[PDB]
């Protein structure tokens, strides 16, 4: 009954997105290379889904939160400011048949010490936006980590690799770069690099002291 | 809104009070490993009292003893805490009063 890469990336695929988005929320899919690589290695490597509790932070139109629940999350629940992104996410999961997913409205750097400890894994493709001086990536893994038992996996800038390191050391949490990514934002987007791709992300892996 | 949900979004003390206008019935795979694993996590008196405003019955009042092999158990919570989706409610924080609309099973705890 176990999906392989091709598989879960053809069925990701078929995961509808932004249909208006948001550019000051940083509206942009997970392509389906990046997710199933992503998903298939938290599952396959760490054992992370399948039969716990995800939670999937600025989940948007559901990309990483339908290829947890198909690889079988006991529930998945996905967190996003924008009404309009878990409208097409409610939408996904009601087509895609999945059962096992939920999903919250609600600002995560807002968040209330509610959710401490209540998920098994946390998995996320951030914003990045700058937000009085802090990335929005770095306040929504500050939340990840009080919110996950087990593990974070997310998406981080690479050229700002050392902020991240010296963070966790801060933190005193274990910290694991599974994988250097390269993808480009949607081709509908207006300003692409000349020289590069446009993101040089980092896959990471956080976990906890024994 | 599944009561597992509800219940992660109550967790640590006072849990947010579910009210609800249209509850439906969702079938969702049995899977026993992640019932019994989700047992000594669930905060009971937010579970009871949300189950009770959904007017449901015959709710477990705590765990049994040896829960993790009698599958009626499991089977019961499994039905409560993952099938019972809250389709349009509200939750109230308890502490201001505020109520947080339910719609379409999404809450919004946005200010
Ligand atoms: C990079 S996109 C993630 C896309 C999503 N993972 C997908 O694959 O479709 C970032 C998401 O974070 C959401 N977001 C932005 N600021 C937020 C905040 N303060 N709290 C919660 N979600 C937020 C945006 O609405 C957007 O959906």
């Amino acid at each position: 009954k176990k999906v392989r890469l091709k598989e879960l990336e053809s069925r990701l695929q078929q995961v509808d997105g932004f249909e208006k988005p948001k550019l000051l929320l940083e509206q942009y899919p997970t392509r389906p290379h990046i997710a199933a690589c992503m998903l298939y290695t938290i599952h396959n490597t760490y054992d992370d889904i399948e039969n716990k509790v995800v939670a999937d932070l600025g989940c948007g139109c559901g990309v990483l939160s339908i290829g947890t629940a198909m690889l079988g999350a006991g529930l998945c629940v996905g967190f996003d400011i924008d009404e309009d992104a878990l409208e097409i996410f409610n939408r996904n999961a009601e087509e895609f048949e999945l059962t096992n997913i939920d999903m919250v409205q609600c600002d995560v750097c807002l968040l209330s010490n509610r959710m401490s400890k209540s998920f098994d894994t946390v998995i996320m493709n951030p914003p990045f936006g700058t937000k009085n001086n802090k990335g929005t990536d770095m306040a929504f893994l500050k939340t990840a980590l009080e919110m996950a038992r087990t593990a974070v996996y997310s998406l981080h800038k690479s050229s700002t690799r050392e902020h991240v390191q010296k963070k966790a050391a801060e933190w005193k949490i274990k910290i694991d770069i599974i994988a250097e990514l390269r993808y480009d934002l949607p081709a509908s987007y207006k300003f692409h690099k000349k020289k590069s791709v446009d993101i040089e992300v980092d896959l990471i892996r956080f976990s906890f002291h024994h | 809104m599944k009561l597992l949900t509800h219940n992660l979004l109550s967790s640590h003390g006072f849990p947010l009070r579910l009210q609800a206008t249209e509850v439906r019935i969702c079938p969702v795979e049995f899977n026993p490993n992640f019932v019994a694993r989700m047992i000594p996590k669930v905060e009971w008196s937010a579970f009871l009292e949300a189950a009770d405003n959904l007017r449901l019955i015959q709710v477990p009042k705590g765990p049994v003893e040896g829960y993790e092999e009698n599958e009626e158990f499991l089977r019961t919570m499994h039905h409560l805490l993952l099938e019972v989706e809250v389709i349009e409610g509200t939750l109230q924080c308890p502490e201001s009063g505020r109520m947080f609309p339910i719609s379409r099973g999404i809450p919004n705890m946005l200010l």
